[PDB]
RNA sequence: CGACUCUUAGCGGUGGAUCACUCGGCUCGUGCGUCGAUGAAGAACGCAGCUAGCUGCGAGAAUUAAUGUGAAUUGCAGGACACAUUGAUCAUCGACACUUCGAACGCACUUGCGGCCCCGGGUUCCUCCCGGGGCUACGCCUGUCUGAGCGUCGCUU
RNA sequence: GAGCCUUGAAGCCUAGGGCGCGGGCCCGGGUGGAGCCGCCGCAGGUGCAGAUCUUGGUGGUAGUAGCAAAUAUUCAAACGAGAACUUUGAAGGCCGAAGUGGAGAAGGGUUCCAUGUGAACAGCAGUUGAACAUGGGUCAGUCGGUCCUGAGAGAUGGGCG
RNA sequence: UAUAGGGGCGAAAGACUAAUCGAACCAUCUAGUAGCUGGUUCCCUCCGAAGUUUCCCUCAGGAUAGCUGGCGCUCUCGCCC
RNA sequence: CGGCUACCCACCCGACCCGUCUUGAAACACGGACCAAGGAGUCUAACACGUGCGCGAGUCGGGGGCUCGCACGAAAGCCGCCGUGGCGCAAUGAAGGUGAAGGCCGGCGCGCUCGCCGGCCGAGGUGGGAUCCCGAGGCCUCUCCAGUCCGCCGAGGGGCACCACCGGCCCGUCUCGCCCGCCGCGCCGGGGAGGUGGAGCACGAGCGCACGUGUUAGGACCCGAAAGAUGGUGAACUAUG
RNA sequence: CGCGACCUCAGAUCAGACGUGGCGACCCGCUGAAUUUAAGCAUAUUAGUCAGCGGAGGAAAAGAAACUAACCAGGAUUCCCUCAGUAACGGCGAGUGAACAGGGAAGAGCCCAGCGCCGAAUCCCCGCCCCGCGGGGCGCGGGACAUGUGGCGUACGGAAGACCCGCUCCCCGGCGCCGCUCGUGGGGGGCCCAAGUCCUUCUGAUCGAGGCCCAGCCCGUGGACGGUGUGAGGCCGGUAGCGGCCCCCGGCGCGCGCCCGGGUCUUCCCGGAGUCGGGUUGCUUGGGAAUGCAGCCCAAAGCGGGUGGUAAACUCCAUCUAAGGCUAAAUACCGGCACGAGACCGAUAGUCAACAAGUACCGUAAGGGAAAGUUGAAAAGAACUUUGAAGAGAGAGUUCAAGAGGGCGUGAAACCGUUAAGAGGUAAACGGGUGGGGUCCGCGCAGUCCGCCCGGAGGAUUCAACCCGGCGGCGGGUCCGGCCGUGUCGGCGGCCCGGCGGAUCUUUCCCGCCCCCGGGGUCGGCGGGGGACCGUCCCCCGGACCGGCGACCGGCCGCCGC
């Protein structure tokens, strides 16, 4: 239950802080769930999804064993675009389709020192 | 309302421009100009009675009326039946008011606190909550209230010692003490008769805090239990003993029904 | 307008009273403000107790509730002087002074100088340095508490004087009937004007 | 037999009522106490690659610098993709900057007309000579400087 | 109420079946796509046929009145899908120098000019325009403001408040 | 350029004072007040009138009495009177 | 085959278009072209009466204080040497002030249209008055005897509540006469018998909460004026220099 | 004639510094109506308000008595409940209307002119040196202010000066650091639990039953939001005296600068002026023979002056000490900065404004002032063919669905088009009664009723009938054998190993005190503590009643399944 006085449980004010986050608080909106040997691997949760991270998709019209690369993260649309995840026109020309990233397995990530540092803050702040 | 729709400034026509005698906003151009002004009949007016904040809402009560329910309140939590017809499913509950021991008020997780209530039957009054909490109907779900969540058990305790911790977060449940005995906790709805879990120094408390009828309570400075209007009240133990029944008339069962 | 048998009403309403209309809705607010504010007295300011200034035996002037008592304000000077310390120092020790209350009564002044002789065997002081000017060691595990409610002494003491067993006893039973107010009474109304009838019979030889 | 009119039902057209939703109001309560002569509030004008409004800014003009976070903004081409260099965006912002009017302040405001000091060139100098920088409003306090008095007085012709 | 449901809630329509005397209600059938209801208490901004009722929409009127102040148009060709109206040739007229001409002050603010479109606008129409979209256009020592005072307006000294 | 609202200005009509002048316009007091017009929102059941006395600057109104409804209470028949 | 029905049509009879002002409306009285949405007795304070609950000669914490920092907790619980206070338990007077128990028995002063001493009873009496109590009497299949048994009652008695009347008591005035006591013997106090005025006493029924109706003041069921005041804006029309 | 000093003064673009203006919900000072009521309207009420003008702060104002009271007296200001709709005011009509008590939050008191004493021991400015981080002061040398009066000592509660007594050794403003505290000081950044498992519907899952006898899993976290639907676990959020870093403020402990109060006695000092007050005149108040403020005139005293609520004289008493000043708290806040919640409204409602809203637009201006939300999950916004010059169609295609096609959720009524059915001279429409037609519903239409018992016809099953075996229940006797309930005693037992209450006791108990003659006198008086007695619970046995919702065993009849 809520305890603080100074969050709210308000639908109006959630929804406004939701729709109107800057990006650094819409990078960790878009915060993806890992696959299960990588958090047993890593002893994470779940990471804030970038642009070369490597994705199965897990709901949708699209389920399962299609490892694929995203390309691009609309944080104004709250939408990842995933290479393998194709859609057609009227014309012939392939576009890709909207994703939720909560909706989405990393099943690799992108190394980097920065992404260790925050591996190793995860680690210790999960204790 | 507090600033009503009286920021328009307005004159009513008369006789000649013959629409009506309602005050009418005064300009040109913008076609509001010449609409309906201030008054309850008109678009973007005034309310009938703007609800002041004035209104007498709080409502004392006597505190023997309120001692006098939460009495009462406790007493219909003692018969099976009232609780039953309540609604807590009392099928598997072992004797009535539960009274748990000393242990219980010092639990510190909540496994051990739904191990406790698996054990003493309950969970299945919890799981009436768990099979009951759906969305609230109507335009309440937009002012944060979307939970048609039953009200279960209530455990009611003293020396706080992490039981509020074991109990917080079950749905249903209530977080209740001895000395602050509320009456919207203990009857919820107005309904009398909800199951509650005791402990053993809250039920040995209890005498304590408002005593028989013999002596007052010790607690409290002038409270009494009040006097009972019937001493015993078995009214078909009444009516068939045979003090009344030695002095009736007759059963007089015939009918004498209308006679062409 | 009017109607039946009914009380003959005239409400103060003919002002504007609808711009005035002070609702307490903050009255928990007040409340937990003023508990916050006597809290974080209590723990910031000092181990001082809280309604810190000791207040006198007083009593209250009518003939209504002169025969009750009250916590006043200050320990009337004279009634100091008698106790025997100076003014301010006084006032750093815990003593409420009011330079305004006088002295009528000997008893109400012996009273308060009782009360005075009572708080200053009650004080027990912490000086800065511990050199130990007019303390001791930590007495009574310093003193095992540091905050008093309501009032030091409870400065209310409604005295019962009970006077119970007597015997009815002699002629005053036939002495003290009802003639004796209405003496007094029309004594009091008649004093002066006697004294002018007398001073006229002096006069006129 | 058809036309027209009337009364229902189906379908279609005007219409936006009802129902459902709410980044909006309204009410109550808590916490803090904050504008300006170091140019306030307000107004004008300008600023985006494609940019009318709103929003954000002031010739450094859709923001600069710094800190934090950590791979984006996005409708489209572009451009730094570098991170074993300094690092995109976003938030905070404590450092710089902040056109003109405006208490508005050199005079009045017709973007008009001046007056001093200093600096660069034009006859290597002011003599009513182009550009740039600083100053030039009223009232008033403290102190300085200047001087008016047949107001009072000392010494002296 | 271990209530109802995306195997379809509210809402709406209905030559369907029914109940109550009525306030109204329940079910059948069709669109609809996410919330709804029965019972006991509680609290109302709680029920519409009117108020020359307010807001919004729609008929008869009605394809009716009307598109009549100032003498007037006509032939051929061209661009064009399309010409009573656009453009050019020619004819006939009007304004007739106190103009239906050539330029300014006040006012308008891009309406001035070129190109393209014709769904909006021009009370029919346009291939046309002062409509729309794109792109241009206003160059001063000697034209005027700027300088001066006119009727007057106005600040300091001062007075009043 | 000057005269600005109970003011201006008027060869005087009470004319003009931004389509308004026997007292302009805008906002506020202000949702001014009205014994005076118009209207006043679901069903069923039960009872059910008055336009008359007296008084009032009273005569289109109100007070009082009367007519009416609602809530009860005290009793009585229910077995030669 | 049956089917009433918000489907349509025909036939017989009856049937003027609603709302209100009015003695009278279908009116040659007024409003209404049609349809959807909004739209009018609310809220606060005070009073009165009735009802319901709690306590009951008391009642009420609405003002504060106490609990550990909890979403619901702006709730709830508690104070009692927090009852100060509001209302009620005492009224009558303009006020000084005064302020509700009387009766019986025995003895005595001249039981004298008169006071003292001891004991007892205690909110007086009359007529009505629900209920209640005692009970004559007779009543249960064939002989005396009995206990509750079936089974009422003539007549009498105590009398609730409330009504009518009489009487008594208190307070202010009015009339008439006599007595008593002194922290000091006076333009001092108190007492008695009758007649009146009071919203009184004559065993008290109030306090708090809630609901219903009615009235009042607040914009007060909704809409409506000719008007008045305060502060500002206009001589681009027109009037005049 | 000139020079100099003081005093009144003027000038500057002199050095330095200060006020203007905005917001204005709260507060302060002035001013100020009328609508309304009085059923009429002048006094009155509306109202010492609306409007207008001037000021500042997060509070402002007020604030240490020229007070209240009149008795067993209190004692700064503010705020709440009472006082109280009372005293009082009022064409005593309408109406208006306080205060002292008393209970609560807060508690904080003080300074100056005069009186004298200190050789002006005081203050501002200029210049160089001792020096500090992010910046400004103790000393050194000279220009002013000030003797027409700085500063210390002093304030009506008394103060000062000189002897006597016995003591106090003091403070507040720098500078580095230590462990901190009640939410575990302030705010800001980033991080922290647990299914996305198997089956099935769905376009999509957050839907649907289950996840071993340890209840699949986490819970100090089951608030809420977004996610293709209805989530505790899929995601930031939520709980936690949970954890780490950076930034800011406070209180301990090394130097620089200041440092004499209490009691007795003697002497001396002791106060705010055109001010109070009086007359008169206006406004205001509940304030009346005038509550407060103000104009004009008259205008003081020093055993004085004011107050004492009915004017005036005499007299007594109570209380205060004005015409100079500061001061936090509780209190108010519809402006602003962030913040949380709601028995509130849900696009004709709620602010005028959910949206490029004080916007479009109108008036010369003061000013007036709107309408207007929704495709889909994702534009996947309809490629391509064909008619037409295009607008617009016909096919095809995306989507669960164009029956969602760019003001596009749902799509009613008024109104209109077409189709289907029926009718038509008394304008249409209606009520009662039928008849005809049509849609639709229930049913099988010469074939539609069930449940019990009994006598016949054929097959298949095992109890029941009676007993043995068994657990579970109803019923009552001895109430066997124990618990518990009601009055009553007794053990007076926990009275010292007990709770509650008593204006019922104890001066032979104690302590702190008073009185009379360090001791004595209960000789008398105050408070507290110990016990003494009264009115209910805590054990015991024993009787009486009830064995009654209080329940077990032994046995009995009568039930019952297997
Ligand atoms: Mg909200
Ligand atoms: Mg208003
Ligand atoms: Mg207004
Ligand atoms: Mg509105
Ligand atoms: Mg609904
Ligand atoms: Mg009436
Ligand atoms: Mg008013
Ligand atoms: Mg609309
Ligand atoms: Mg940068
Ligand atoms: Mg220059
Ligand atoms: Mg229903
Ligand atoms: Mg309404
Ligand atoms: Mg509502
Ligand atoms: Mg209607
Ligand atoms: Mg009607
Ligand atoms: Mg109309
Ligand atoms: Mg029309
Ligand atoms: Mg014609
Ligand atoms: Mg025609
Ligand atoms: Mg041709
Ligand atoms: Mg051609
Ligand atoms: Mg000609
Ligand atoms: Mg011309
Ligand atoms: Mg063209
Ligand atoms: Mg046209
Ligand atoms: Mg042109
Ligand atoms: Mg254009
Ligand atoms: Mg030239
Ligand atoms: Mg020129
Ligand atoms: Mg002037
Ligand atoms: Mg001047
Ligand atoms: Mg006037
Ligand atoms: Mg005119
Ligand atoms: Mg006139
Ligand atoms: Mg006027
Ligand atoms: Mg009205
Ligand atoms: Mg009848
Ligand atoms: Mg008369
Ligand atoms: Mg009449
Ligand atoms: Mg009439
Ligand atoms: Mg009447
Ligand atoms: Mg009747
Ligand atoms: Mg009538
Ligand atoms: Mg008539
Ligand atoms: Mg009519
Ligand atoms: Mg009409
Ligand atoms: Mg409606
Ligand atoms: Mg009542
Ligand atoms: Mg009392
Ligand atoms: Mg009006
Ligand atoms: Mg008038
Ligand atoms: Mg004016
Ligand atoms: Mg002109
Ligand atoms: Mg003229
Ligand atoms: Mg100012
Ligand atoms: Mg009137
Ligand atoms: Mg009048
Ligand atoms: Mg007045
Ligand atoms: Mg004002
Ligand atoms: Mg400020
Ligand atoms: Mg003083
Ligand atoms: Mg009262
Ligand atoms: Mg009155
Ligand atoms: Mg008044
Ligand atoms: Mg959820
Ligand atoms: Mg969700
Ligand atoms: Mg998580
Ligand atoms: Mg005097
Ligand atoms: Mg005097
Ligand atoms: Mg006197
Ligand atoms: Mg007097
Ligand atoms: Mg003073
Ligand atoms: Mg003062
Ligand atoms: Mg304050
Ligand atoms: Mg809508
Ligand atoms: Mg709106
Ligand atoms: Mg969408
Ligand atoms: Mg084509
Ligand atoms: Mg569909
Ligand atoms: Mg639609
Ligand atoms: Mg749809
Ligand atoms: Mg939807
Ligand atoms: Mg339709
Ligand atoms: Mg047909």
């Amino acid at each position: 239950m809520k305890f603080n006085p100074f969050v709210t449980s308000d639908r109006s004010k959630n929804r406004k802080r939701h729709f109107n986050a800057p990006s650094h608080i819409r990078r960790k909106i878009m915060s993806s769930p890992l696959s299960k040997e990588l958090r047993q691997k890593y002893n994470v949760r779940s990471m804030p999804i970038r642009k070369d991270d490597e994705v199965q998709v897990v709901r949708g019209h699209y389920k399962g064993q299609q490892i694929g690369k995203v390309v691009q993260v609309y944080r104004k649309k709250y939408v990842i675009y995933i290479e393998r995840v194709q859609r057609e026109k009227a014309n012939g020309t392939t576009v890709h389709v909207g994703i939720h990233p909560s909706k989405v397995v990393i099943t690799r990530l992108k190394l980097d020192k920065d992404r260790k540092k925050i591996l190793e803050r995860k680690a210790k702040s999960r204790q | 309302s507090e600033l009503a729709g009286h920021q328009t400034s307005a004159e009513s026509w008369g006789t000649g421009r013959a629409v009506a005698r309602i005050p009418r906003v005064r300009g040109g151009g913008t076609h509001r100009s010449g609409q309906g002004a201030f008054g309850n009949m008109c678009r973007g007016g005034r309310m009938f009675a703007p609800t002041k904040t004035w209104r007498r809402w709080h409502r004392r009560v006597n505190t023997t009326q309120k001692r006098y329910a939460i009495c009462s309140a406790l007493a219909a939590s003692a018969l099976p039946a009232l609780v039953m017809s309540k609604g807590h499913r009392i099928e598997e509950v072992p004797e009535l008011p539960l009274v748990v021991e000393d242990k219980v008020e010092g639990y510190k997780k909540t496994k051990e606190a739904v191990l406790l209530l698996k054990k003493l039957k309950a969970w299945n009054d919890i799981k009436k909550v768990y099979a009951s909490q759906r969305m609230r109907a109507g335009k309440g779900k937009m002012r944060n209230r979307r939970r048609i969540q039953r009200r279960g058990p209530c455990i009611i305790y003293n020396e706080d010692n992490g039981i509020i911790k074991a109990f917080r977060n079950i749905p249903g449940i209530t977080l209740l003490n001895v000395s602050k005995l509320n009456i919207l906790k203990l009857a919820p709805g107005g309904h009398v008769g909800r199951f509650c879990i005791w402990t053993e120094s809250a039920f040995r408390k209890l005498d304590e805090l408002y005593g028989t009828w013999r002596k007052a309570a010790s607690l409290k400075s002038n409270y009494n239990l009040p006097m009972h209007k019937m001493i015993n009240t078995d009214l078909s133990r009444i009516l068939k003993s045979p003090e009344i029944q030695r002095a009736l008339r007759a059963p007089r069962k015939k009918i004498h029904r209308r006679v062409l | 307008a009017p109607s039946r048998n009914g009380m003959v009403l005239k409400p103060h309403f003919h002002k504007d009273w609808q711009r005035r209309v002070a609702t307490w809705f903050n009255q928990p607010a007040r409340k937990i403000r003023r508990r916050k504010a006597r809290q974080a007295k209590a723990r910031r300011i000092a181990p001082r107790p809280a309604s810190g200034p000791i207040r006198p035996i007083v009593r209250c002037p009518t003939v209504r509730y002169h025969t009750k008592v009250r916590a006043g304000r200050g320990f009337s000077l004279e009634e100091l002087r008698v106790a025997g310390i100076h003014k301010k120092v006084a006032r750093t020790i815990g003593i409420s002074v009011d330079p305004r209350r006088r002295n009528k009564s000997t008893e109400s002044l012996q009273a308060n100088v009782q009360r005075l002789k009572e708080y200053r065997s009650k004080l027990i002081l912490f000086p800065r340095k511990p050199s130990a000017p007019k303390k001791g060691d930590s007495s009574a595990e310093e003193l095992k508490l540091a905050t008093q409610l309501t009032g030091p002494v409870m400065p209310v003491r409604n005295v019962y004087k009970k006077e119970k067993a007597r015997v009815i006893t002699e002629e005053e039973k036939n002495f003290k009937a009802f003639a004796s107010l209405r003496m007094a009474r029309a004594n009091a109304r008649l004093f002066g004007i006697r004294a002018k009838r007398a001073k006229e019979a002096a006069e006129q030889d």
